[PDB]
RNA sequence: AACUAAUCCUAGCCCUAGCCCUACAAAUAUAAUUAUACUAUUAUAUAAAUCAAAACAUUUAUAAAAGUAUUGGAGA
């Protein structure tokens, strides 16, 4: 098994400097195990590829697949860690970029 | 396939050690010892073999014949099943 | 196996306006009476321990540790703190770079009051300008400025183990007086959450 | 199975040494109980480790690993207490010293004198220095329990001390069970008819 | 009585109970012939409360307090039996000469090999005793082979174990 | 006594006398629900309820009015790693109910600052 | 190193043992 | 017991064991022993320290004596048989 | 720097040499492993064939002299 996600969610970048633009954040976050198809997950992930937290959290809302519910407990996760640990100061300032 | 992903730690050998150094000596026992030992005489090894070379039956053979009280009851009757095969395919091919 | 134990034997009271002072000295001669009983107990496994000496000493660690934050030298911190210290100092430097530096000190490093099978527990009075600045993973500054000095009184708390032959004075802990100002405020902004309450229940 | 810190049939020895774990075994050096030399509160110098040239006591002997562990000595740090509350607070975790990693130390001078087994007049074995020769105690070790024995007190169900040392054997051709008999008195005169054994 | 199956009132809920050593064996030894029959049920007594006291913890999912006092007890219970046994194996080695309480043999089975057979005791004779008689002491003419077999199978076993320590041998050079 | 050869009898034989016991009893509080006076025990799967009312009325001088006696079968669908069944012991449960009027009853055993987040409290700069 | 010693045989009449097991039967013969 | 014809239990007393109880009144021997009490040296009785502390006295003295004869020598303690008593050591016949 | 995966060194073996060998309780041959009576109690034939003779039939091995003479559906 391979866990390099997670690895790259523990890369730490080297200082910036005072005359250097502030770097947008950027957050890897990954549920190892689900009892679900990789390929029902798949469509799932490519409707919502680019789109605003927001956006994709009121999206799953509604949804009637089971791994709807998983993501957006995955994506709830996720926003949580980046605040607290990736300094993300607006909860609603966040896409999803992958 | 798929290789190692880490080096074997590195060996040294020593080729001066006292067999590879003397490997060899008294060869000429027979010739410089008035030909009394025959270098023959020198080979240590199985009973059957010690200064006799043949062919794969030959050498079952007088294995059998060498040992073949003092071996197993078992490998008596395999020994004589193999011998069986050995002697047709060289015999009759 | 402990060499260090948590906490300060008994906690010195600060007196306010220690910061704008001779006078000082004179105090711990006053007290004495308290702390003099203890300095001869370091004093008689060391008898090298004096109270106008011991800051410089006591002072190059305190500096040294947070040398080793910048450079994240754990094992050069480990030395320089207890066991007790350690933690505190680079737990919540996870994932972040600092720069940290020591202006020159505003005032000269002095014993306040000291403590103590046998553990001493030194209180040190430092008054000392510095420049940090802490930088997100991404390299984002979120706390302090690279090179401006700020001015902070604190009394640092340094302990040894008597006992042991090879004790050897170590930073434990840090006494905050309560007239030093807040610390500077980090750059991002908190929110506090409200109440969480079920579908039946009402506001509070 | 690989003997390790953890004591053999623990948790940490299970997780260490699984059912199914075959892992390259690691090979220790046989030591005979005569070429042993290192026990429990013996002082002894670390030749080689974080804390070599420090003299220490030894209290725990793994003689399958070849393992001498001094309390407070070969020392790297952890965190106890690690909880979701609290980080935790760093304490000393020692590890384990090879056999050839320390040397006993000769009472009068500290030094790490190689030694020799030799019996006494009482008969006991004692390491004697094989430079400077003299003998080296075996070391005092307080009991596993905790209990001093004269310190003791005796609860309930504990015989005195002098009711067991009470010799009240008397040399006799009875065994308990005739002896038994005699005190209380059992008379049994019916006899077995005669039994063929085979 | 009811209440000696059960500990101390006072000890109840407590996480240990203080508890001194076993009996040792020579102090049993001092001890006379119908000292140590008198002892063997007081032992017996603290070990039937101790287990009647493990047991209710069994029921509840508690632990037993002070643990090591059944073991004490065993070990008490255990040198009592050696002692015991010591004087009546010494009288009946002096009476008789025997080695073992109980008549026996070696006898050979049907399989070739040489066993103890403990000799026992019948209210009919051997020889009136047919089910005796129809229980075979005799190998069978075809165990030669089997016996044969034994040898090699021992001498395999040497050879296997030679081999078992080469393969040890050779990491003792790869590790050192 | 258990794990132990006792002696053939014949007509006219010397009566069986165990001087000492090797037979071992737990009380244990009842599981399902019996009068007071009775008591139940785990016992020794060799032993008789004669022999535990000797037991009980020798040893422990407790009087019996009536005994009965179960066995309970051990389970053996638990199996090890390696797949192998493992049995649970076989143990006899007896109920003894007490004579002279005496009632039982099982006792009771085992009766950084928030304002100032990710900078360490440590540091005072 | 130094090398071994030549090898040497027994010399001199050599009468073998007729109760030991071990003597082959040719070794014991009126022509031997 | 027995069980007779028509397959009916018929106790026999005397294969029905009798438990005998020491009276441990008194007695000051207990479960467990203090640690402050110290071990003894394990000294083993066998047949030989058997002889010699019951039986060797009593030969010696009659021998200095000279009242010895191989027709009295069980009257220092040799049994012909184990048959008539309670306890036989061999064959045994009796329970723990 | 990705998931699934992959990586490794000893578990031990093999052949000769050397060496022959003579080293708990409880229950059980009844129905083995059933604590005491029943009911008497018990193994082993040329080794064959397969196979070779291109089938198959007598037949077909299992230190030098020497694979020679002899023997053989004179053929394997």
């Amino acid at each position: 098994i391979s866990r390099k996600w997670e690895k790259k969610n523990k890369i730490v970048y080297p200082p910036q400097l005072p005359g250097e633009p502030r770097r947008p954040a950027e957050i890897y976050h990954c549920r190892r195990q689900i009892k679900y198809s990789k390929d029902k997950m798949w469509y799932l992930a490519k409707m919502i590829r680019g789109m605003s937290i927001d956006q994709a959290l009121a999206q799953l809302e509604f949804n009637d697949k089971k791994g709807a519910q998983i993501i957006k407990e995955v994506l709830l996760e996720a926003q949580d860690m980046a605040v607290r640990d990736h300094n993300v100061e607006f909860r609603s300032n966040l896409h999803i970029a992958e | 396939a798929f290789v190692r992903l880490t080096l074997p730690p590195p060996k040294v050998v020593d080729r001066w050690n006292e067999k590879r150094a003397l490997f060899g000596v008294y060869d000429n026992i027979g010739i410089l010892g008035n030909f009394e030992k025959h270098p023959k005489e020198l080979i240590k090894g199985p009973v059957w073999l010690r200064g006799w070379r043949g062919n794969e039956l030959q050498r079952c053979v007088r294995k059998k014949k060498f040992v073949g009280n003092r071996m197993f009851i078992e490998d008596l009757h395999n020994l004589n099943k193999r011998i069986s095969y050995l002697y047709k395919h060289f015999n009759r091919h | 196996h402990l060499a260090c134990t948590a906490g300060i034997f008994d906690p010195y009271v600060p007196p306010e306006g220690d910061a704008r002072m001779l006078t000082q000295r004179t105090e711990r001669l006053r007290k004495n009476a308290a702390s003099q009983l203890a300095i001869r107990k370091i004093r008689e496994f060391d008898a090298n321990f004096k109270t106008k000496d011991f800051p410089e000493k006591a002072k190059d660690i305190f500096i040294e540790a947070h040398l080793c934050l910048n450079n994240s030298d754990h094992d050069r911190l480990h030395t320089l703190v207890t066991e007790h210290c350690f933690p505190d100092m680079v737990w919540d430097l996870k994932y972040k770079t600092v720069r940290w530096g020591f202006v020159e000190s505003l005032e000269p490093a002095q014993v306040v009051h000291v403590r103590c099978n046998m553990y001493g527990q030194v209180t040190v009075r430092l008054h000392t300008r510095q420049t940090l600045a802490i930088y997100d993973r991404f390299g984002r500054l979120m706390y302090g400025q690279e090179d401006v000095p700020k001015d902070v009184l604190e009394y640092v708390v340094f302990e040894r183990h008597l006992m042991n032959p090879y004790g050897s004075w170590r930073m434990h802990a840090k006494i905050v007086p309560a007239w030093a100002p807040p610390k500077q405020p980090i750059l991002k902004t908190l929110m506090i959450p409200g109440p969480q309450l079920k579908p039946w229940e009402e506001y509070e | 199975y690989r003997y390790g810190m953890s004591r053999p049939g623990s948790i940490a020895d299970k997780r260490k040494n699984p059912p199914w774990s075959r892992r390259r075994p690691v090979v220790v050096e046989p030591i005979s109980d005569e070429d042993w030399h290192l026990f429990c509160g013996d002082m002894v110098e670390i030749l080689e480790g974080k804390d070599a040239g420090k003299q220490g006591k030894v209290v725990q002997v793994v003689r399958q690993r070849n393992w001498v562990v001094l309390e407070g000595l070969n020392t790297h740090y952890r965190y106890i207490g690690r909880t979701k509350d609290h980080r935790g607070t760093m304490i000393a975790s020692e590890a384990p010293l090879l056999h050839h990693q320390v040397k006993l130390v000769d009472p009068v001078d500290r030094k790490p004198t190689e030694i020799q087994w030799r019996f006494t007049e009482a008969g006991e074995r004692v390491r004697v220095s094989t430079r400077s020769g003299r003998i080296i105690p075996k070391p005092e070790f307080p009991r596993a329990d905790g209990i001093v024995p004269e310190t003791w007190t005796d609860g309930p169900k504990d015989t005195s001390v002098e009711d067991a040392l009470e010799r009240t054997y008397v040399p006799r051709l009875k065994t308990l069970e005739e002896d038994v008999m005699e005190a209380m008195g059992i008379q049994e005169t019916r006899r077995f008819k005669k039994v063929y054994w085979y | 009585g009811l209440e000696e199956f059960f500990d101390d009132p006072k000890n109840w809920g407590e996480e240990k109970v203080k508890s001194g050593a076993s009996w040792t064996c020579q102090q049993l030894r001092n001890k006379s012939n119908e000292d140590l029959h008198k002892l063997w049920y007081v032992l017996l007594k603290e070990r039937n409360m101790l287990l009647t006291l493990e047991q209710e913890a069994k029921r509840q999912r508690l632990p037993m307090p002070s643990p090591e006092r059944l073991e004490k007890v065993v070990d008490s219970m255990d040198n009592v039996d050696k002692v015991v046994q010591e004087r009546e194996d010494a009288l009946r080695l002096l009476q008789t000469g025997q080695e073992k309480p109980r008549p026996g043999a070696w006898r050979r089975d049907i399989f070739g090999r040489i066993v103890w057979h403990k000799f026992k005791q019948w209210p009919i004779p051997w020889y009136l005793n047919k089910r005796y008689n129809r229980r075979r002491f005799f190998a069978m003419p075809y165990v030669d082979r089997f016996i044969r077999l034994r040898i090699e199978k021992h001498a395999r076993i040497e050879a296997r174990k030679r081999s078992l320590q080469k393969k040890k041998e050779k990491i003792l050079h790869a590790k050192f | 006594a258990r794990n132990v050869l006792y002696p053939l009898y014949q007509l006219g034989g010397p009566q069986l006398r165990v001087f000492r016991t090797n037979f071992f009893i737990q009380l244990v509080r009842p599981g399902t629900a019996q009068p007071e006076d009775t008591v139940q025990f785990r016992i020794p799967m060799e032993m008789t309820r004669v022999d535990l009312r000797n037991y009980l009325e020798q040893i422990y001088n407790v009087p019996v009015a009536a005994v009965r006696t179960r066995v309970q079968h051990g389970s053996n669908r638990r199996r090890d790693h390696k797949n192998v069944r493992i049995k649970k012991p076989d143990y006899k449960v007896a109920y003894v109910q007490l004579a002279h009027g005496q009632t039982f009853t099982f006792p009771d055993l085992f009766p950084s600052d928030l304002r100032c987040p990710g900078i360490p409290s440590w540091f005072g700069l | 190193y130094r090398a071994p010693p030549p090898p040497r045989r027994r010399p001199g009449p050599h009468s073998p043992d007729p109760e030991n097991l071990l003597t082959p039967r040719w070794q014991l013969t009126p022509r031997y | 017991g027995i069980y007779t014809s028509d397959r009916k239990f018929v106790q026999i007393k005397e294969m029905v064991p009798e438990f005998v109880v020491p009276d441990l009144t008194g007695f000051k021997l207990k479960p467990y022993v203090n640690y402050r009490a110290p071990a003894g040296i394990d000294t083993p009785l066998t047949a030989k320290a058997l002889f010699q502390e019951t039986v060797a006295p009593a030969i010696e003295k009659d021998f200095k004596e000279g009242t010895f004869d191989a027709n009295n020598l069980e009257k220092y303690g040799f049994e012909p048989t184990q048959e008539g008593k309670l306890f036989q050591l061999y064959p045994k016949n009796f329970p723990r």
